[PDB]
């Protein structure tokens, strides 16, 4: 019974808009019977608006009216503003350039744009900037009204966050059409920032990107950001445009517009449905033109609260006080090489969640050079030395100390856009290593998972793990806790160990007192048959068949899976002996309630090797590392990473 | 710089009072990460209430004022 | 290694304290050797079977 | 044996396993021991307890650690 | 006495010393307890065994060591 008006003032194919609609029988699924009634606007200027908009409204007791314009417009929110002031009708700006906000409306208004706060932008584009770890940005503005409010948001935002955000300068310019254009030259040749935050119109936003060509701010060293006022209609993107702009839009930016007149007038039937449910009848039709309701007559305001909160298909479209939408489902749009405008990362509730782990930067036309000091590390969990965890959804991000890491995943366990690749923070032993090698060595770098083994075997000739990752050129380096010998060392080059270990025995309570004893030489001669065993398919694997064929032959038999499952399999005495690495187990063995005891003293480590970074043959960062290495290991900064990592409670 | 405290276990329960000065000092450091999470998880309302949870075994370690 | 041999050996002397720089000996030869890589390898080669523990007896028990 | 090659072995001259000085009214620093002995050229490998160090190790190359 | 001062002394509202915390979500930070208190102006003084530490200091003024 609620009737809603449908005004449409795009300028194209203005009829076909009006014949595709206005049939009642649609918009079923709402809870009413919507009458829907189409105006639509022929010029939009201000005189057509407000003659159409007064004769549609004093005629057909109209409660609701929903807009929609093209970008190009400007002045027609403040006219939407007024004429829902002066008449008290709930107004819908959906698309085009009456959904651009308002801040300051009319206060007896209700004008609800569907659109963005700049604010709002302003977080998920600074959001973005923490991901890529990108400071030290500056900020371009022109003389659009309204640059006060946007630096006045971008040095709020910049405050109000816990990483050290450096603002390098502010600089204003004219941007204007056909003119000074040698004074905005001269500024755009002397900014030296990497990053760059711009805010102007389409026009000026077409000249500054035109100026900034001629100034070479467009190569593959330098990051533009915009708002939607900015861009236009996203269809079409301008040839000034460069590649890899990055903009922020609403989640309905890829709807259709018979699309969003449907959310719209769902969320116009769904306010009307929820007043109707608490005061039992239908709000009261809008008034008219001809008068001026100067009470607010408190019948409107519960009417106009029932339409800010809002869900409608899993969405929200909770209103603020201000007009506008908050707490809105936001993506992050770029232009990719084919000039089309591609999405990038979401802004599920307030949580970033964005592909491309690393930004791809594309020299001007093609070829997408890579940075020269990004490296791209390869690891796996070990629990001394790798851990990881699940972020908090709370907080998005995760605690400092702990490097963001991904997993080792293609598009195909995604299903869509949900999750692209599974975000995980990765901490400890090696981890840190790695943060301080990267702050000596000074390079950036990413860190990924290996799920195609576990640390390397040639399986048939072809290496998996990390081994396999850094031979086949998928990964620059890896880390983590990878032991040194020689068969790995002929494939791949690997750096100075940084921790000591090798083969070591461990029993529960001396026993052999040896890798070399009669027992595991030979264990079917007589008496129950010693049980020792390990996990396959590592340095002790390979050290114990290239040396001792009986014996991998009689561990074959116990051939555990777990590190952990060993331990168990120990304790509850189905084994005897686990022969495994030295660093881990006397890790394992320092921090044991029954205290577990290593064969022999300090272990007795046999076959004595150590962990390295194993990096591609003839690699170019082999000596920087090594040199960074040593120094670590010289300054003593080792010795206070054992101390905070691989302390034991009975080691002592 | 006891081995226990900078090795959390489920076993071993210490924490102090929340919104507190020893707050700040464990959140601060860097390298007191792992006890901040352990004391955050655990962390106590009010001093008394900590002292009689240490007499009443709920509670190992107390971390306060001298 | 030479100082915990040394009271080994000599008795009458004691080492006191834990390792306070850990480090290793290496073979050196001058930068960009063509054989360091097969040095090495055959470092590790003999770390990995069998031969340094058999020098190890041998003179430094 | 393993890597085929034959060898004339000699000792360090003034006995020091090597550092970097700089004597008075000197140009430059340079080092004295084993390690000026194999930089200077009058050795191609040392084959003693010499630790690996980052100071030895900008001019020299360093076997992994037996 | 020796300043001739008249007070009058009431509890914290919360029983919690002060850290700071951002509000709801991640807007700006505030302090809670007795320094939110001294802060915000419902007290002039806080009598109380408040540690002296460093993210306190930046706000408010302590005397000297009691
Ligand atoms: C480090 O060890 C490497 C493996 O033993 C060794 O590579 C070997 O080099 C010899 C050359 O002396 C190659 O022999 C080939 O070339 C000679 C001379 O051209 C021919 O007369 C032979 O018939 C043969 O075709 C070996 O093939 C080669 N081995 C491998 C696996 O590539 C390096 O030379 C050693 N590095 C040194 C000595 O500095
Ligand atoms: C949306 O907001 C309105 C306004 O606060 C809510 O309406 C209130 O509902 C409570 C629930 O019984 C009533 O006690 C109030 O009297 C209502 N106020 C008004 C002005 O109508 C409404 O419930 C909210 N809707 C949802 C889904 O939360
Ligand atoms: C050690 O390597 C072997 C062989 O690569 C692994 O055995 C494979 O296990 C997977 C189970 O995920 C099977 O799908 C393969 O068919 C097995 N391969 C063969 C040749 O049988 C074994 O799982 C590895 N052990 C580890 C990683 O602990
Ligand atoms: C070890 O080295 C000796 C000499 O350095 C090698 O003897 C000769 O090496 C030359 C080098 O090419 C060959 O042309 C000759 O044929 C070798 N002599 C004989 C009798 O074969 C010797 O071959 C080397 N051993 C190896 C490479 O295993
Ligand atoms: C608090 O005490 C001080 C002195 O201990 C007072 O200071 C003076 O008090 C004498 C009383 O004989 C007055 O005549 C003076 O005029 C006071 N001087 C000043 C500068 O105030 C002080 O007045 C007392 N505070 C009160 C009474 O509120
Ligand atoms: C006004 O609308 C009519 C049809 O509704 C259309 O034929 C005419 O072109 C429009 N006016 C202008 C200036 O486009
Ligand atoms: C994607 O990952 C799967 C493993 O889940 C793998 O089987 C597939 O070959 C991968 N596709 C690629 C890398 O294109
Ligand atoms: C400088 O070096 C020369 C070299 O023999 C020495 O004779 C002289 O005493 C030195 N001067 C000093 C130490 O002041
Ligand atoms: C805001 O904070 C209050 C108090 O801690 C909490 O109850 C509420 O769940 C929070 N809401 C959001 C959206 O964070
Ligand atoms: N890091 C080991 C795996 C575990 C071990 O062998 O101790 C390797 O190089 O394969």
């Amino acid at each position: 019974a609620v009737t809603v008006a449908v005004v449409f003032g795009s300028s194209g194919p203005l009829q076909t808009q009006a014949r595709t609609r206005l049939t009642s029988q649609n918009f079923l699924d709402l809870p009413l019977e919507i009458q829907p009634l189409t105006v639509g606007v022929n010029n939009t200027n201000p005189s057509s608006i407000l003659t159409q908009i007064c004769g549609l409204l004093g005629a057909a007791r109209v409660h609701g009216i929903v807009f929609e314009d093209n970008v190009d417009t400007e002045a027609v929110a403040q006219l939407l503003d007024f004429v829902s002031s002066q008449t008290h009708v709930p107004i819908l700006s959906i698309s085009g350039g009456s959904a651009v906000v308002l801040t300051p409306k009319e206060p007896g208004s209700a004008f609800l744009q569907l659109g963005v706060s700049l604010e709002q932008q302003l977080q998920v584009l600074f959001k973005v900037l923490e991901e890529y770890d990108w400071s030290a940005f500056a900020v371009i503005t022109s003389l659009h009204p309204g640059h006060a409010l946007f630096l006045e948001g971008v040095r709020a935002v910049a405050d109000a966050s816990y990483l050290s955000w450096r603002l390098l300068d502010v600089l204003t310019l004219e941007l204007g059409p056909g003119g000074p254009r040698a004074r905005t030259q001269r500024l755009l040749r002397q900014v030296d920032a990497p990053v760059l935050v711009a805010y102007c119109s389409r026009e000026e936003a077409e000249v500054l990107f035109a100026e900034a060509a001629q100034a070479g701010l467009v190569g593959p060293g330098h990051v533009w950001l915009v708002p939607n006022l900015a861009l236009g209609s996203t269809d079409a993107p301008p040839a000034a445009f460069p590649v890899g702009l990055i903009s922020v839009v609403t989640e309905s930016w890829r709807l259709s517009l018979r699309q969003k007149v449907r959310d719209g007038v769902a969320i116009l039937a769904l306010g009307a449905h929820s007043y109707r449910r608490q005061y039992g009848t239908l709000p009261a039709p809008a008034g008219d033109c001809r008068s001026h309701p100067g009470p607010v007559s408190p019948a409107r305001e519960a009417f106009y609260r029932h339409l800010l909160n809002v869900t409608w298909e899993g969405r929200d479209f909770s209103f603020s006080p201000g007009g506008y939408l908050v707490r809105p489902t936001m993506v992050v749009i770029a232009l990719n090489r084919h000039r089309l405008w591609e999405m990038v990362g979401r802004w599920d509730h307030g949580v970033l969640y964005m592909k491309y782990p690393v930004w791809p930067r594309y020299s001007t036309s093609l070829q997408p050079v890579v940075d020269s000091r990004h490296l791209t590390v390869a690891t796996l969990e070990e629990r001394p030395f790798v851990i990881v965890e699940s972020p908090d959804p709370g907080t998005g991000g995760c605690v400092p100390n702990t490097v963001p890491c991904r997993r080792q995943s293609n598009h195909t366990f995604s299903s869509g856009d949900l999750t692209p690749y599974t975000k995980l923070c990765c901490k400890g032993f090696c981890i840190d290593i790695l943060k301080k090698l990267a702050k000596v060595v000074k390079f950036s770098y990413d860190l990924y998972l290996v799920t195609n083994g576990k640390h390397g075997k040639r399986v048939r000739g072809v290496w998996n793990g990390m081994i396999g990752e850094v031979y086949y050129k998928r990964a620059d380096m890896a880390i983590g806790s990878l032991t040194i010998n020689e068969e790995r060392s002929e494939i791949i080059d690997f750096s100075v160990p940084f921790v000591e270990t090798g083969i070591s025995v461990m029993v529960s309570r001396d026993t052999v007192s040896g890798l070399s004893d009669k027992k595991f030489q030979r264990p079917q001669d007589q008496y129950p048959p010693f049980r020792f065993g390990t996990v396959p398919n590592g340095s002790t694997e390979r050290n114990i068949r290239s040396n001792y064929r009986d014996m991998h032959t009689h561990m074959v038999k116990f051939n555990q899976r777990s590190v952990e499952d060993a331990l168990t399999s120990l304790k509850m005495g189905k084994l005897d002996a686990f022969i495994y690495d030295a660093a881990v187990l006397n890790y394992m063995a320092g921090k044991d309630e029954g205290c577990k005891l290593v064969t022999i003293g300090s272990g007795k480590v046999f076959a004595t090797t150590g962990y390295g970074i194993a990096m591609q043959k003839d690699s170019h960062w082999k000596r920087a590392i090594d040199l960074a290495l040593l120094q670590l290991l010289g300054d003593g900064e080792t010795q206070k990473l054992e101390t905070v990592w691989l302390s034991g409670i009975c080691q002592n | 710089n006891d081995p226990r405290l900078r090795n959390p276990s489920d076993k071993f329960i210490y924490a102090t009072v929340k919104q507190s000065s020893v707050d700040i000092y464990f959140r601060r450091q860097v390298e007191l990460s792992t006890m901040y999470r352990h004391m955050e998880k655990h962390n106590y309302e009010s001093a008394a209430e900590a002292i009689q949870a240490v007499r009443d075994n709920k509670l190992h370690a107390f971390i306060w004022d001298s | 290694a030479v100082l915990e041999f040394e009271a080994s050996q000599k008795c009458d002397l004691v080492t006191t304290g834990e390792l306070f720089f850990r480090s290793g000996f290496g073979i050196g030869m001058r930068k960009d050797s063509p054989w360091k890589q097969n040095v090495s390898l055959s470092i590790l080669k003999s770390h990995e079977n069998g031969f340094m523990e058999d020098l190890d007896k041998t003179w430094v028990r | 044996r393993t890597m085929n090659f034959t060898y004339e072995v000699h000792l360090v001259a003034d006995g020091k396993f090597g550092t970097q000085e700089r004597v008075n009214n000197s140009n430059k620093k340079e080092w004295n021991g084993m390690m000026g002995e194999l930089l200077s050229g009058q050795a191609d490998m040392i084959v003693a307890p010499l630790t690996i160090n980052n100071e030895r190790a900008q001019y020299i190359e360093f076997s992994k650690p037996f």
